[PDB]
């Protein structure tokens, strides 16, 4: 009964939320002289991160240090992810600053934690550091950093990233390019966001959604609508968020006849019982005066 | 102004509301759609002819080829919730969606 | 406040858009870069001396030593899509990347 | 839930030391005692309650203090981690590390 067969069990128990049974297994293989390893600690820590089991995380961390695993990339990446998802980003950073080896996954993990906490400056400074040290950003880096530049109004950095993304061969990458549309839009440059959109060879829902949001926040309500029907003509199916954006676009205009066709579309796509479309419909109808309708929408 | 593909105001989605507990069967809903259409159009032959689609699952309503003036006559009729202009679901195929009703034959969807 | 390594705003990536059926030859794409840069700098000698790198594969654009106020003069020229501050692609070797242009010699990137 | 031995009255305090050069082993242990003496209020009480440490596998020490006492370590110079200690051998109920009796250094 190997380390590998004990780890396969713990992992399954860990992915099913069963931390009590996972730990009993841990302590049993320890008792039988079978040493835990990378997978064991990283398996347990990943569950701690999902469930917010901070305290067990902190005890494992203790156990990790006492058994000579300081600096191990797999374990310490999981330490970063665990402290991060338990809200403790100073601790996540300490784990980071202590790692002698860092890969793109190390940086990506701490960048993603910082962006979710609104600590956007530290994420951009960390991205700069990653470039300075010669680690190549990937799709997830460029995407998360551009989204941070967008929320921050950091136009000049975004434009440098745009250059870097172009040179590293990421022109065809829809995730990164959805991020560029967001960055230009939120930085006040709908013309440049339009240019990005019209250059992309592939477009999914999120690229239509991202550009609609930018037009609507800019008050370019008619442009938002022309684009929405463009989306429908190309066969890209709207989602929860598309409907909410164009209905509010309609609920910010005398666009009732279009809000009604969208209501029909929304009913036929399976979205009438969807909470934000709910409220976007109730909203759209109310701003259009017909208040029975809104009641009709609500009274479901 | 801006119009959804297929929204020519000669195609109408008429959404209805039935008791949830217990729901009438699939065939009773279908029956109700044709009866309600025939009450506005004056006969059952005009109802079967002009009902091109319906659903009893993702929604409970029917789709018919009528003009706007006629679609107004459905409002406030028993069980009539929504009177909305229809639109394509698949723009490429000019398909309005739902289970299809072609002169009494039903071709379900996907 | 924070900048990419090598972005000193005296190095500029000028991305150009070209016809698609057929695309121009490599040599034509290059001479568009030269003529475009010459248009802003005032002479071909200036363009040839200030274009340090380009691509016609990974991207279709050139990289040049100009200041910020000059780079603005490219916007609105036919074929110019993006004017962006250039940056290092290999930081240790202080390398901006692309195929290098050194007084007419081309050294392809590796 | 809890690792066997994690009663939140045993704490692992890992410190950070310089690298060029490293402090001697005696200097690291002295740093542990003075750090613990700071929190407890006497060196006499630090030697009493430091039951283990390491200057090799990790550079930290292990002490019997309660949890509200262990929070006082945070922010102190050199203190990297304040973590609840845990058994390395549940049978012996023993926390591992080089043992500290009260001056008696018996390695492991």
């Amino acid at each position: 009964p190997t380390v590998v067969t004990y780890n396969t069990l713990i992992d399954g128990l860990c992915k099913a939320g069963k931390l009590d049974e996972a730990l009993k297994l841990f302590e049993e293989m320890v008792e039988k002289g079978i040493k835990p390893d990378e997978f064991t600690f990283s398996s347990v820590l990943k569950a701690c991160a999902r469930l917010g089991a901070l305290e067990l995380g902190k005890q494992i961390h203790g156990y990790v240090i006492k058994s000579g695993f300081e600096g191990n990339v797999v374990v310490y990446n999981a330490l970063i992810d665990m402290y991060s998802k338990c809200g403790l980003l100073e601790e996540a950073r300490k784990v980071f600053d202590e790692m002698p080896e860092k890969d793109v996954v190390t940086y990506n993990t701490l960048i993603d934690g910082l962006c979710k906490a609104g600590k956007l400056d530290e994420a951009l400074k960390l991205f700069e550091e990653m470039v300075e040290k010669g680690i190549k950003p990937d799709e997830f880096t460029f995407s998360s950093v551009l989204k941070a530049c967008a929320r921050l109004g950091a136009l000049e950095l975004g434009k440098q990233i745009h250059g870097y993304v172009i040179k590293s061969g990421f022109e065809s990458n829809v995730v990164v390019y959805n991020a560029l549309i967001d960055m230009y839009s939120k930085c006040g440059l709908l013309e440049e966001a339009r240019k990005v959109f019209d250059e992309m060879p592939e477009k999914d829902v999120v690229t239509y959604n991202t550009l609609i949001d930018g037009l609507c926040k800019a008050g370019k309500l008619d442009e938002a609508l022309k684009l929405f029907e463009e989306m429908v003509e190309k066969g890209i199916k709207p989602d929860e968020f598309t409907f909410s954006s164009v209905l509010k676009a309609c609920a910010r205009l005398g666009a009732l006849e279009l809000g009604k066709q969208i209501h029909g579309y929304v009913i036929k796509s399976g979205f009438e019982s969807n909470v934000v479309v709910y409220n976007a419909l109730i909203d759209m109808y109310s701003k259009c005066g017909l208040l029975e309708e809104a009641r009709k929408v609500f009274d479901e | 102004t801006i119009m959804l593909p297929g929204s020519d105001y000669n195609h109408w989605l008429i959404v209805m509301e039935f008791p949830k507990d217990p729901a009438p069967s699939r065939d009773q809903m279908i029956d109700t759609y044709l009866n309600t259409l025939a009450t506005v159009l004056g006969s059952m032959e005009e109802a079967k002819k002009n009902m091109y689609a319906f659903s009893t699952t993702t929604y409970t309503g029917f789709q018919c080829t009528i003009d706007e003036e006629t679609s107004e006559k459905f409002k406030g009729l028993p069980g009539v919730l929504w009177v909305l202009p229809d639109s394509y679901i698949d723009v490429k195929n000019k398909d309005y969606g739902g289970d299809k009703y072609i002169n009494g034959e039903i071709i379900p969807s996907t």
